[PDB]
């Protein structure tokens, strides 16, 4: 019935930019928000914020204000997360969720690596 | 000011078929004037997305079995699992959605104890 599908893993060098997608299917996209969650190694789950898919208005946690951007392509039922000027500490798996409905994407693992960024 | 969510321990031990409790505290009451209490429990197993177990503090999500339950008042919350099975191993997290930003507790790893042959 319902599926959130995220873009594949990313391996990056410090200072680069990444943009992750989350495509929603099987419900009316604009009826429900999209939340972004950061899952660390050694820092559990962090709520990054959410975006109103009907109005486009984003709400960010303070810790994610600056380098992080939530956006939409509503005709494609797609929400995007862009992370600028990557830091080692951005290494994580990022999830999209429609949290009220408990729909979850599969996660996108982001690895920021000074010396292994070339393996993919 | 952010609501801080705290879990009492980073892991708790249990043996198969026995019951366990996992605790969470908030710095502010999560009861809203509308009568709902804005507390979720999730489980995340390695390799999986988080999945919701409980919403509105005590209500089981669909598909979640009867051996899970939640209780609490205001700022103290407890999830119980009554007859633990292997599949229950994972990290359990509380989250508040009363006020922005939504906040998670630090998580509690459920660790199923077994003897070394
Ligand atoms: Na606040």
């Amino acid at each position: 019935q319902i599926q959130l599908v995220q873009s594949g893993p990313e391996l990056k060098k410090p200072g680069e930019t990444v943009k992750i997608s989350c495509k929603a299917s099987g419900y009316t996209f604009t009826n429900y928000g999209m939340t972004w969650v950061k899952q660390a190694p050694r820092k559990g789950l962090k709520w990054m914020g959410w975006i109103n898919t009907y109005t486009g208005r984003p709400t960010y946690a303070d810790d994610f204000k600056g380098r992080f951007a939530f956006s939409l392509e509503t005709s494609a039922s797609t929400a995007y997360l862009q992370i600028n000027n990557l830091k080692h500490e951005d290494t994580a798996t990022y999830f999209c969720a429609s949290l009220g409905e408990d729909f979850w994407g599969q996660g996108t693992t982001l690895t920021v690596s000074s010396h292994h960024h070339h393996h993919h | 000011m952010d609501i801080v969510m705290t879990q009492a321990a980073p892991s708790v031990p249990v043996t198969p078929g026995e019951s366990v409790s996992i605790s969470c505290r908030s710095t502010k009451s999560l009861l809203h004037s509308n009568g709902n209490t804005y507390l979720y429990w999730f489980l995340q197993r390695p390799g999986q997305s988080p999945q919701r177990l409980i919403y509105y503090m005590s209500n089981l999500a669909s598909g979640v079995p009867d051996r899970f339950s939640g209780r609490g008042s205001g700022t103290d919350f407890t999830l119980r699992i009554s007859r633990v099975e292997a599949e229950d191993a994972g990290v359990y997290y509380c989250m508040q959605s009363l006020e922005y930003p939504y906040t998670f507790g630090g998580g509690t790893k459920l660790e199923i104890k077994r003897l070394v042959p």
